[PDB]
DNA sequence: ATCTTTCCTATTGCTTTAAAGGCAGAGGACTGTATTGATCAGTCCAAACTTCTTTCTGCATGTACATGGAAAACTGGCCAAGGCAAACACGTCCGGAATGATGGTATTTAAGAACAAACATTCCCTGGTATCAGCAAGTACAGTGCCCTGCTGACAGAGCAGGAGACACAA
DNA sequence: TTGTGTCTCCTGCTCTGTCAGCAGGGCACTGTACTTGCTGATACCAGGGAATGTTTGTTCTTAAATACCATCATTCCGGACGTGTTTGCCTTGGCCAGTTTTCCATGTACATGCAGAAAGAAGTTTGGACTGATCAATACAGTCCTCTGCCTTTAAAGCAATAGGAAAGAT
């Protein structure tokens, strides 16, 4: 009889779906067909890459004295990390202000 | 003799308030209608989504914010601290506009 | 109904405080109309694309996501509403 | 009820869990999430297969998204996700 | 031949006069005065120098600039209008009461 | 055997001697008109694409073509260049 | 019997290449289906922009006295244009150059008073 | 076979030369230097994505249809090379 | 005397001429040797065809001139014509690079 | 250096609203097998590259002279910042309606799949003209010495009005 | 013969002639670089013939789009009160712009050697064609369970009031 189910994600190790990454490669007419590592490699990459994120939103949200990440600490996050910055550099965050930052000759004498 | 503070005080103190929040700086209701005074020009009765407004809003604050340091900064190039037109001028300019 | 001369509804406080959350101490007396006209510019490019989108859909409602594809075409992406 | 509408929501809330064990987000943050791992995912899928299609190849394999990741990413960032694939990878192909 | 009895002043505002548009050049008024007297023609620029002081002296000569490109070069002198009949009546030598603006 | 290499030369060149009769057009030139067709089609075949996969439409028929032109060109191209479109689809039909 | 054969682009009345067009857009996974009126629209449209082009390159080809088309040209026709120097604005030609344009404030000082050169 | 020092290669009369082509007039010592900074930090960054691509093909040889996508990847599309 | 133009007036000259001409401006050999030095970082025993030297010449001799006209709109807002390093930083960071 | 005023931050209490937790179900992911078309492994060759040599300048480097642009100093006035008071227009909510986007079913119409013919497109061989190289007239504009024309300030020297001596008029 | 008014000579303020000197503004000669004209040459582009793969015609079919209705949700419109924001005014201070000065760091032009570019050849590498092999994805059917919508609970954050410290400004 059929085995125990087990999706692709456990057998990865990821905790983002590899399935929905598949069948978004497959549905988004991105070339014919689509490799069975294909989903997984990418799953992965999105997964660490949200963790990044999320951790250095995390401290961000710490410093701040909240335990809820909210648009401005995912601002702080990104815009305080140089690689991140440069990755997001066009992005436009809703409701994420601007770092702060005066430029030393408007400050008083 | 009523206390004044020197100028340029008051403006650092605005800018460290308002580097340090989020909200929209532009009232609502007066941007919605220019969005709509905008919009007819292009098809007439157009109806309009709430969060299509707050968008347009978000997208034109962060756009004019960027553009204002662009422009801080070709003021201070030239050794002034005011801004003028030919500051963002140049800041259009050079970015591509 | 139909609307006139809401340009000025960006006021001098408005523009003021735009400036002032880019870092700007010192602010001219002609930047306000300068900056109304650059923001006009800059709302009409975004809601011919905007309108566009939104008749190729043979919709009469300007949705969000219709706003986030236009400025996404333009290299100005918006996180937020894209959903 | 409206047509149901995905979303990376409580994937990325189980990564918050797994690096962050005792901080939530709210629901901008997570629709901001949301469209930062839509705009990530068509980064790569629209790279891979412009790949693809530059060596006239019909099928979009893990070696297309890894040479996608290291176009896009910068820097350490760029390594340290290939390295994080070529793991999830290695494990999946055992099985 | 002897020094015409008529001062610099005297001689600009005839030379203003006597024009057909009321105006001249130095090089204009030069030829005119060498012309009326061949005494000036000699020792040029001596006069011609007095002449040049006299008019960026005194306030009863203002200037007039050449529109259409005329000839060209020089700017025209013309007689102020509150100058009157200044050297009238055989006082060519010396001006009674000297022309002021105020 | 080596492989063929479509391009649009001959059809650049038929519009060259269509609008001026008198002229040439070197080898270079060619290449840049070609690579500029290659663009253009690119991106409004792209735009036409992601416009059906906003609509979740399947088909990209001339509706798609006409909007991507409208968004892609500026001004009065995306008049001119709309009105030879219908006019173009309006013949073939006809036919 | 099969009727004789005509070239879509025929039928259509363009230059450019229909079915070279469809197979384009079939091959280059744009979308699922392709329909049919969209090669003859896109076709006509490419033809359009090309004639636009050619026909300021052979303007600008006629200013310098010369028949050839040459990526010199070619810019100067895209970037006098103000639409299509808009939608070829990021875009590079090889072997172009630039619109002849100094800056007002760098050219000579005409001072009234012009003697020789000496210090400041 | 290993070269070292080839950024003095840009010379000083070709940043010269290649700034008059901007228009401008007159030009600082200390340009020169910057120009070189800034073009090599360009030209690593583009054939970083053409060595990228040329790994991904599995070749050996550079080709210019490499360092024309690599180009467009950057928003700095070129014509006249087979694009 | 041997005759000797005033400075600026050579300048512009060549401005007139470098903006007239198409010819490449960078020695060529010397760039190609750049390009592979630069490449050995990133993998060794690389092969280059021509065309793709040739590209990317042609691509960063855009790019500087480009820059240079930004600079140059930068030097003749601070009310100078000399290019400095302020400049160009300024110019890059206002394009975001 | 010390005092006064204003602002900001921090703490405690209330509330409200937004995120975490639980359940239902359905749609889409997972398993298994046959098909097949894509990819991979090995060989070959020609064409494309890399390497070495020599030529032949034309370019970059170096040096020296000096001009004029950048930066520093100073001044002032006028533009903009700070504050106050009155008006107003935004914010928020509440309801009425009418507009339109979504969902469902019949249908109809337009595109994919398959196969064969043929015909258009690409590649290879030949004239002729549009371009490039070199020299040379002619033109355009800069460099600059010179000239004329203005103006400040002072000195030098005649011109006419006021005061005192000598003369003449009045008595 | 004595007392007083007017004329003439002298003096004094006004006015003009003269000089020196420094500044602006414009003219014509000298000189160098760019454009144009001519010829020769050469290379390169358009026109004619052979190969191939791709386009078009025809038929079947099937699924994507169209048309009509229904429905509910969501956006426009208006009304109202409350109060924060905006606008106009006044006061003044300090920052921008203009002027002046200094000198140094940039530009111009000439001298020099060298390495970049061109041509040629040889060596060598490998990109792509070709064939056969293999293996991994797709298609289809069955099934079962993960993810999204709805609802409920509570704690994280917002709001209000207050208190204390930091800092600006003035004496």
């Amino acid at each position: 009889a059929r085995a125990k189910a087990k999706t692709r994600s456990s057998r990865a190790g990821l905790q983002f779906p590899v399935g929905r990454v598949h069948r978004l490669l497959r549905k988004g007419n991105y070339s014919e067909r689509v490799g069975a590592g294909a989903p997984v490699y990418l799953a992965a990459v999105l997964e660490y890459l949200t963790a990044e994120i999320l951790e250095l939103a995390g401290n961000a949200a710490r410093d701040n004295k909240k335990t809820r990440i909210i648009p401005r600490h995912l601002q702080l996050a990104i815009r305080n990390d140089e690689e991140l910055n440069k990755l997001l550099g066009r992005v436009t965050i809703a409701q994420g202000g601007v770092l702060p930052n005066i430029q030393a000759v408007l400050l008083p004498k | 003799k009523p206390h004044r503070y020197r100028p340029g005080t008051v403006a650092l103190r605005e800018i460290r308030r308002y580097q340090k929040s989020t909200e929209l700086l532009i009232r609502k209701l007066p941007f919605q209608r220019l969005v709509r005074e905008i919009a007819q020009d292009f098809k007439t009765d157009l109806r309009f989504q709430s969060s299509a407004v707050m968008a347009l809003q978000e997208a034109c604050e962060a756009y004019l914010v960027g553009l204002f340091e662009d422009t801080n900064l070709c003021a201070i190039h030239a050794k002034r601290v005011t801004i003028m037109p030919k500051d963002i001028q140049l800041a259009r300019r050079i970015r591509g506009e | 109904k139909v609307l006139r001369d809401n340009i000025q509804g960006i006021t001098k406080p408005a523009i003021r405080r735009l400036a002032r959350r880019g870092g700007v101490k010192r602010i001219s007396g002609l930047i306000y109309e300068e900056t109304r006209g650059v923001l006009k510019v800059f709302l009409e490019n975004v809601i011919r694309d905007a309108v566009t989108y939104t008749e190729h859909a043979k919709r009469k409602t300007v949705t969000a996501m219709d706003v986030v594809y236009a400025l996404k075409r333009q290299g100005r992406t918006l996180y937020g509403f894209g959903g | 009820k409206r047509s149901r509408k995905e979303s990376y929501s409580i994937y990325v809330y189980k990564v918050l869990k797994q690096v962050h064990p005792d901080t939530g987000i709210s629901s901008k943050a997570m629709g901001i999430m949301n469209s930062f791992v839509n705009d990530i995912f068509e980064r790569i899928a629209g790279e891979a297969s412009r790949l693809a299609h530059y060596n006239k190849r019909s099928t979009i394999t893990s070696r297309e998204i890894q040479t996608a990741v290291r176009l896009l990413l910068p820097g350490e960032l760029a390594k340290h996700a290939v390295s994080e694939g070529t793991k999830a990878v290695t494990k999946y192909t055992s099985a | 031949h002897a020094k015409p009895p008529y001062s610099y002043i005297s001689l600009i505002t005839m030379a203003i006069q006597q024009a057909p548009s009321k105006m001249l050049t130095l090089s204009e008024i030069y030829q005119w005065i060498m012309d009326l007297f061949p005494y000036y023609r000699q020792n040029q620029q001596r006069w011609q120098n007095s002449i040049r002081h006299s008019l960026s002296f005194n306030d009863c000569f203002v200037k007039v600039a050449r529109s259409p490109d005329k000839p060209g070069k020089g700017s025209y002198w013309t007689l102020h209008p509150d100058s009157g009949n200044m050297f009238e009546n055989g006082c060519y030598l010396r001006r009674q009461k000297r022309f002021k603006c105020e």
